[PDB]
């Protein structure tokens, strides 16, 4: 057994046929010492008398909100959840596998710029009796998470989509990151206590917004276009420091450039699309911007 | 996000091109190997092209009949698979294998993606 | 008086090789207080410039040791020994065991990134105002 | 919601066989689980045993360990109990609920029933 | 020394037109991005735009796309705000701001390190 936060504590169960669980020895949170009575969640039934209550948990029945009495008044809650493990691997029930980028990807992070601030996001089938507990450090307590909110509802399959911001406070966006950052999620559903961690360097969850303000400049050659466009708004800032790099691509060919405009060949009923990345590290490109031609 | 294709059915004796699509980037400068999956069994190193093209690596069992081979900016690698055989049926993927270490023998710590079946009907 | 677009040629130039090398305890950093941003560049250049120095002739004597030299054998046209060209050619224009010891070159090349990338925006943006 | 309809109860000799089926209109979740409970006249509604939609080792009293065995069908979306060597102490109210909480023999922790099947074995 | 001085407030006709500027001393424009923001009396400070002085790439919020331009003369250090078709809702102080460096041009106003003391800008219906 272990805390997860005042009057709520985790119970580690190794789950297969034949029982026989953890022999739990649970404490009231009381100067009193006398006369305490135990019971569980929605039945009158004395389990013990006395300061402890010792409890063998084997399944989710065993678990539950358990509560001291004495003299006809509640002294404190203990609710015991189960972290349940079955082949020697935990319940992962509540996230939805993303299964991309590879296979066991609960938690998707993403930064936008150097700022210190990102983005994390899951998804999950559960509608009810559902709490997402989220935070964040840097090795260390750098990093302050904002509520798990739902973000967005997608239909047939009835998926939800939770997402969190995070900030760290002490940012340096000119350093080089040396300690990757740690996201941590807790989420409980009913009675079921699960875990996911994320680790990494904003530096590799960087993916830019689209390039902006995407203009066409007719030349003296028909069909030959002037391509521009300007850095994302949300970008780090200097650009004179924080450089981008974009793709060009005329979709109905390709070409690479640091500048903020290219030269290219219209067909008419074509379009040209430009997405930027970081120029000094592989991080991801951005969605596509796009003009007719 | 190297893509594999190429693919197929073919008879023993028979050959196969494969091809990995790189986007979104260049292959230049990039040591590429292709590995191989049959059913039930382990992942196995078949072929490996060094970064300029000049030094390749082949797996025992594919010698003489597989060739390797890079693609000037088409940003793909093949493999040419000649005189194909039953023991060659497997899901071949593509994969950056810096200094061809794991075609070469050494192991490294992986992969990513989805692969084309190769199927020569006994 | 540093050649900032030289500079800024080579630091570029180091991430495309850092990252052919590999794509994707021990080593020196730039830190917070080495001055690498916008207004340390301005006020003493000085300060991040010997820091970036530093670092280059730190990742040289590493890609010239065992570590990369050993086993494993890299292959001839390895990006490794143009890598450990162009931070010379850097660090100088700014001041002119078996296995599976892999897994210590990665955590190197990893490192080597992250520094460059730093490297090639303090060039970048010296280049462009300084 | 999901409904669940157990059949396949009815008047069985001491020492017979029979075969309990529950059919699920759908899963809520897809770790969900139906669990099997018994009613019989006097006593407390007790936990038989229980299996997950998607699979793995069952769940069972010790009471009942095999002689009763918890089967499924996915194609079906029906739990079968087969019950061997019926003794006229089963005689009771067969019912089937449905659980997100596996493994659970608290009948607080089924959030749908059944309605029921009654077995009654005449010695 | 680092000091952001704010001038052109003034009382404006609704669908009248204003220009406002944003003298920066000392630190120099192409090191950092100036953000404009506006506060309305008895509410929050709200971004407005902002600039990369070394680009001329420009952000609008939402509520003044459209109708404002952001401009800066690196030469003279300073940072313009052209205002059209002004209304009663665009009452405010409008404060120049610089950006920390990393921060996006639509930084929040705790992204912003350095503040003018305000302009007075009144819409009167
Ligand atoms: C996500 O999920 C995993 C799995 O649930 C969590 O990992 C567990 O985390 C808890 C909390 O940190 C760990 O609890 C600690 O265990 C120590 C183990 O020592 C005992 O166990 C051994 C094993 O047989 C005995 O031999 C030994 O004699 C001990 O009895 C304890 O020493 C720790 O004690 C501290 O906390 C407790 C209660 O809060 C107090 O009683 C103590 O005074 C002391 O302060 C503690 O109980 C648990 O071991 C971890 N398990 C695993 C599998 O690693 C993650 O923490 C959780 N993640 C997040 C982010 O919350």
């Amino acid at each position: 057994i272990w805390e997860l936060k005042k009057d709520v504590y985790v119970v580690e169960l190794d789950w297969y046929p034949d029982a026989p669980g953890e022999m739990v020895v649970l404490t009231c949170d009381t100067p009193e010492e006398d006369g305490i009575t135990w019971t569980l969640d929605q039945s009158s039934e004395v389990l013990g008398s006395g300061k402890t209550l010792t409890i063998q948990v084997k399944e989710f029945g065993d678990a539950g909100q358990y509560t001291c009495h004495k003299g006809g008044e509640v002294l404190s809650h203990s609710l015991l959840l189960l972290h349940k493990k079955e082949d020697g691997i935990w319940s992962t029930d509540i996230l939805k596998d993303q299964k991309e980028p590879k296979n066991k990807t609960f938690l998707r992070c993403e930064a936008k710029n150097y700022s210190g601030r990102f983005t994390c996001w899951w998804l999950t089938t559960i509608s009810t009796d559902l709490t997402f507990s989220v935070k964040s450090s840097r090795g260390p307590q750098g990093v302050t998470c904002g509520a798990a909110t739902l973000s967005a509802e997608r239909v047939r399959n009835k998926e939800y989509e939770y997402s969190v911001e995070c900030q760290e406070d002490s940012a340096c966006p000119a350093a080089e990151e040396s300690l990757p950052i740690e996201v941590m999620v807790d989420a409980v559903h009913k009675l079921k206590y699960e875990n996911y961690t994320s680790s990494f360097f904003i530096r590799d969850i960087i993916k830019p917004d689209p390039p902006k303000n995407l203009q066409l400049k007719p030349l003296k050659n028909s069909r030959q276009v002037e391509v521009s466009w300007e850095y994302p708004d949300t970008w780090s800032t200097p650009h004179s420091y924080f450089s981008l790099t974009f793709c060009v691509q005329v979709q109905g060919d390709r070409v690479f450039t640091d500048k903020t405009s290219a030269t290219v060949i219209c067909r008419k009923n074509a379009s040209i699309s430009v997405r930027a990345q970081d120029r000094y590290y592989s991080s991801s490109w951005s969605e596509w911007a796009s003009v007719p031609c | 996000q190297l893509v594999e294709s190429g693919g197929g059915l073919v008879q023993p004796g028979g050959s196969l091109r494969l091809s990995c699509a790189a986007s979104g980037f260049t292959l230049d400068y990039l040591a590429i190997g292709w590995f191989r999956q049959a059913p039930g069994k382990e992942r196995e190193g078949v072929s490996c092209v060094s970064s300029s093209g000049q030094y390749t690596y082949y797996a025992d069992s594919v010698k003489g009949r597989f060739t390797i081979s890079r693609d000037n900016a088409e940003s793909t690698v093949y493999l040419q698979m000649n005189s194909l055989k039953p023991e060659d049926t497997a899901v071949y993927y593509c994969a950056t294998d810096p200094e061809c270490y794991r075609v070469r023998g050494y192991y490294n710590g992986d992969y990513w993606g989805q692969g084309t079946q190769v199927t020569v009907s006994s | 008086s540093p050649a900032w677009t030289q500079c800024q040629q080579l630091s570029q130039k180091l991430c495309t090789l850092a990252w052919s090398a590999h794509p994707l305890n021990d080593v020196p950093h730039i830190q917070c207080g080495d001055g690498c941003d916008p207004q340390g560049l301005r006020d003493n250049s000085q300060f991040c410039l010997q820091r970036i120095h530093q670092g280059l002739i730190f990742y040289e004597k590493l890609l010239g040791s065992d570590i990369f030299t050993g086993e494993p054998s890299l292959l001839p046209d390895s990006p490794v020994g143009q890598l450990h060209a162009s931070l010379l050619g850097l660090s100088q224009l700014l001041q002119p065991q078996p296995w599976q010891r892999l897994l210590l070159r990665f955590k190197i090349l990893r490192s080597l990134q992250a520094f460059v990338a730093v490297a090639a925006r303090v060039f970048a943006h010296g280049a462009a105002t300084l | 919601e999901v409904q669940l309809v157990e059949s396949g109860g009815g008047l069985v000799q001491a020492g017979g066989s029979l075969r309990l089926s529950c059919a699920a209109s759908g899963r809520t979740f897809s770790w969900s689980a139906v669990g099997w409970f018994r009613q019989a006249p006097g006593k407390e509604r007790e936990f038989v045993a229980a299996i997950r939609w998607s699979g793995g080792s069952p769940y069972y009293a010790d009471s009942v360990k095999d002689r009763f065995t918890i089967s499924r069908d996915n194609a079906k979306n029906t739990v079968y109990l087969q019950m061997n060597s019926l003794r006229p102490e089963d005689t009771a109210v067969y019912l089937c609920g449905e659980t997100s909480l596996f493994p659970t023999s608290r009948g607080s922790h089924y959030d749908t029933w059944g309605q029921g099947t009654q077995v009654t074995v005449s010695s | 020394e680092v000091q952001l001085v704010e001038s052109g407030g003034g009382l404006v006709q609704p669908g009248g037109s204003l220009r406002l500027s944003c003298a920066a001393s000392g630190f120099t424009l192409d090191d950092y991005a100036i953000a404009w923001f506006r506060q309305a009396p008895g509410k929050e400070r709200e971004g407005v735009s902002g600039i990369d002085s070394g680009d001329g790439s420009a952000y609008y919020a939402d509520s003044v796309k459209g109708r404002f331009t952001i401009s800066s003369d690196n030469a003279k250090n300073t940072v313009y705000l052209q205002m059209n078709s002004l209304r009663p809702e665009d009452t405010a102080v409008y404060y120049c701001a610089r950006v920390r460096t990393g921060w996006g041009l639509n930084a929040p106003d705790y992204a912003m390190d350095y503040w003018g003391k305000g302009t007075l800008v009144t819409v009167s219906s």
